RNA sequence: CUCGGAGCAGAACCCAACCUCCGAGCAGUACAUGCUAAGACUUCACCAGUCAAAGCGAACUACUAUACUCAAUUGAUCCAAU
RNA sequence: CCGAGCCUGGUGAUAGCUGGUUGUCCAAGAUAGAAUCUUAGUUCAACUUUAAAUUUGCCCACAGAACCCUCUAAAUCCCCUU
């Protein structure tokens, strides 16, 4: 109100703004230290002889002769294979809540690690060894939303607030390629390159997606109801039937587990100059992008 | 150390450090006890109870530790089931 | 960035609430992040220096002041030390007060 | 739409229809609808949260009569003056995990009475000095001198 | 420094695998102890089965 | 040339000399000298070293037993053997 | 200037060693020790400097801290008040 109108009818007074009167905003730019003068010159802070005045300490952890602290303590593998771990980036569930109050995820379609990106949701690091995003369970009780979300990794607590409230919740594997892909798929369309079919789950990790428990993409959906019931049972609620809501056909879609994007088959070439999409017919090609 | 590399001019990292120390994001720097698989024999089992034990390094020590190594080992890392997880971070701590 | 859909009841689950239309007649204002969130912080330097800051303030920012002044001082017992910026339109303030400033600014509507 | 070999539907050729994961079993041990159930913060700063269960017990029908006259011997020190059997539990910060606790101890209750256990379980230390206390006040015990 | 005495390895006969090393004098015949064995949580007996060194 | 006791250094701690004296580089008894864990000392740094309630599990109704006697009675990391 | 020639180059060789290190003004500021092919050096600690946070710091009253033993020492440690 009246501070804003005074920083600038108190500028109509004074002279033109040029490049002469401008000056830097004080505390941002220290003085320069020069070895020169009484106070600096001399020996210009080096001290007196040694290693120390002629610059020729020895390195970096070297202490005078005796074994370093840093060598006679024994080897343990504590970042023993570091770089091949897998990391999942946790999503909370006040995270997505909040997310859906602000509008920045839509709960009324699907909702998969692509959108989660495209809200600024999450901030997924591939090259970091980065395998999706792990569905935690903070924020369960205040959680108040029905969605159709997709996870590599959940909690049977994060699970439950889900289908409390009438949602589906299921687990799929995404390799580093394509979770590149799904995460920004624009940069990939602009390669040429034919969508690719995403791979399975290395042999460790068929168990986690084959089991029903933790809503496993690869599982048998005829498991799925004595799963939803044990939940339900477990932690008090009652488990409501989707079959009867509106939102059913939406809830039920998933991706093949060959599949990236919803509605786009591996094999086609996204042409965004003409806003078009190409398919392969040749008998070969139709069938190294459907196995 | 090597400061600036001859190829790339970036600071490298002392491989000696990584194989014996683990770093938390909080700044410790967790090691092992220098003789817990020596001379055992003649050790008594309070002395070998306190040597197989995972202890924490000093400010002096964590500052070289840090100098030693880049960036990229003290990220915020997200391991699967990790078991020292929630040790990544520190409650109730003033000053 | 997307503006928030309208909503029946408010707080919402995750506890937003928009901002009060029209907006109060104070000799401020503060107005709200491009994410539609409160502009209080938290700042640490040193490692011990705990301060909470208050951004995106308009008008008179010096009766801000003594509004948290007035605000704070029974929660401590004494006047909190503080730093105004006419500048920037901040005010800096000593010690952890984030929840406690952004409910005190919901009452407000700003 | 798009199929592949990996496609559910010929993984798993008996569960065909998208209508087959979703079908609430209709073929219910403790009904909620028959439990009161509250929340309330503990000792808040402490970080873990509290959930209450109570429910009346001779009111209850859904459990063996023998059992309700079984549990309210045992856990006698739980009920209170109007006849409820209360459950509470605070070993975590969701209201979830803390309400599914209370839940299974009733299960654990209605196994305990149904169980019929009589085997020699090992005694308890606290509890060996009270068992000399009551033998050494059943020594002191007189009879009348003319009954 | 006369070696007295040599440093054995005692094997359980549970077939738990566990062992532990005690020391004995040289002339002496092998030792059959009864240690704690955690792996079953009781007592078992042990047998001297090879020689680490010589104290 | 490392370690321990005494004097110098009389009374909390600490204190040197190609100063003055005596010693150590084991042995013996156990075979729960099993597991675990609050709180503490510390040879003036670090490394190393030290004492420990409760608890699990044992033992036990006698053994000053529940961290053996003993002053020092000793050797990091890498590596090798397994 | 042959205990092994000269020239160029690698080469701005390396040097814990000596020497040198360029305007003004103000301010704070003298340091137990350990390890080290280490004592002409270095690293840790200690002292010292700057910024920040917080609450106690210095001085110190009684009471209290060992027998064995030659100087039955000057003193110290602990410590509210002030
Ligand atoms: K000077
Ligand atoms: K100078
Ligand atoms: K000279
Ligand atoms: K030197
Ligand atoms: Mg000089
Ligand atoms: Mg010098
Ligand atoms: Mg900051
Ligand atoms: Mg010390
Ligand atoms: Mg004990
Ligand atoms: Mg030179
Ligand atoms: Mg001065
Ligand atoms: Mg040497
Ligand atoms: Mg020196
Ligand atoms: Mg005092």
């Amino acid at each position: 109100q009246g501070g804003g109108a005074r920083a600038l009818d108190l500028l109509r007074g004074l002279p033109r703004v040029s490049l002469a009167n401008l000056k830097p905003n004080p505390g941002s730019k220290k003085p320069e230290r020069r070895p020169r003068g009484r106070r600096r010159g001399r020996k210009c802070g080096r001290g007196h002889k040694g290693e120390r005045q002629r610059g020729t300490r020895p390195r970096l952890g070297f202490e005078g002769g005796q074994t370093p602290f840093y060598i006679r303590i024994p080897k343990y593998g504590f970042n023993e294979g570091h770089s091949f771990r897998r990391q999942y980036k946790p999503l909370s569930l006040n995270r997505l809540q909040y997310l859906i109050d602000l509008g920045r995820v839509d709960p009324s379609q699907p909702i998969d690690l692509t959108q989660l990106v495209n809200g600024r949701g999450v901030t997924i690091q591939p090259l970091k060894r980065d395998y999706g995003v792990q569905l935690v369970e903070e924020g369960a009780d205040t959680f108040t939303a029905k969605v159709n979300i997709e996870v590599q990794l959940a909690s049977e607590l994060a699970i439950a607030a889900i289908e409390k409230n009438g949602g589906v919740v299921t687990t799929a594997f995404y390799d580093p390629r394509s979770l590149d892909i799904v995460c920004k798929p624009v940069p990939f369309f602009l390669r040429g390159q034919p969508i690719p079919k995403r791979m399975l789950p290395p042999e460790e990790l068929v168990p986690y997606y084959t089991d029903a428990k933790n809503r496993g993409y690869l599982a048998d959906p005829a498991k799925f109801p004595e799963a939803r019931l044990e939940l339900a049972r477990k932690y008090g609620y009652i488990l409501p039937d989707i079959t009867k809501d509106e939102l059913f056909k939406m809830l039920c879609t998933r991706k093949d587990p060959r599949q990236i994007f919803f509605g786009l088959a591996p094999g086609w070439v996204v042409n965004m100059a003409d806003k078009k999409i190409l398919k392969p017919t040749d008998e070969n090609l139709l069938k190294y992008y459907t196995s | 150390l090597t400061y600036f590399s001859a190829r790339k001019g970036k600071r490298k990292t002392v491989k000696a450090v990584i194989d014996r120390f683990l770093r938390l994001h909080c700044g410790l720097w967790v090691r092992r006890k220098a003789g817990y698989k020596k001379k055992l024999w003649k050790k008594t089992p309070a002395r070998k109870k306190r040597l197989r034990e995972f202890v924490f390094c000093n400010k002096t020590q964590s500052k070289l530790l840090d100098k030693m190594t880049t960036s990229f080992w003290k990220r915020r890392n997200w391991y699967v089931d990790d078991p020292y997880q929630k040790y990544h971070d520190r409650t109730n701590l003033k000053v | 960035i997307p503006d928030p859909p309208k909503h029946e009841h408010y707080p919402t689950p995750s506890g937003w609430q928009p901002p009060r239309d029209p907006p109060p007649n104070l000799p401020y204002f503060v107005r709200r992040s491009r994410m539609h969130n409160i502009p209080v912080y938290k700042d640490i330097t040193h490692g011990n220096r705990q301060m909470t800051v208050i951004r995106k303030v308009e008008g008179d920012i010096w009766a801000l002041q003594k509004d948290v002044e007035d605000f704070l001082s029974p929660l401590l017992g004494k006047t909190p030390v503080t730093q105004v910026n006419e500048v920037t339109g901040t005010l800096r303030i000593k010690g952890y007060f984030d929840q406690e400033l952004k409910a005190w600014l919901l009452e407000k509507g700003f | 739409e798009f199929k592949s070999i990996y496609s559910l539907d010929k993984l798993y050729p008996e569960s065909q229809g998208s209508d087959t994961a979703w079908r609430v079993p209709n073929g219910s041990d403790i009904p909620l609808d028959r439990l009161t159930i509250s929340y309330c913060r503990s000792s808040g700063n402490k970080v873990n949260s509290k959930a209450e269960v109570r429910f009346h017990l001779a009111t209850a029908e859904w459990i063996a009569e023998p059992v309700r006259q079984k549990i309210a011997i045992t856990h006698k020190n739980k009920i209170n003056r109007l006849g409820e059997l209360i459950l509470t539990s605070e070993s975590s910060r969701y209201q979830f995990r803390n309400l599914a606790d209370c839940l299974q101890k009733i299960r654990d209750m209605i196994t305990e009475a149904s169980q019929t256990p009589k085997e020699p379980t090992k005694e308890d230390v606290k509890l060996h000095r009270i068992r000399i206390e009551n033998m050494n006040r059943e020594r002191l015990r007189q009879k009348r001198i003319h009954s | 420094s006369k070696s007295k005495n040599i440093l054995v390895r005692m094997v359980s006969e549970a077939g738990t695998g566990f062992c532990f090393n005690t020391k004995r004098n040289r002339l002496r015949e092998k030792l059959t102890l009864l240690h704690y064995d955690p792996v079953v949580k009781q007592r078992v007996l042990f047998v001297e089965k090879k020689k680490i060194r010589s104290l």
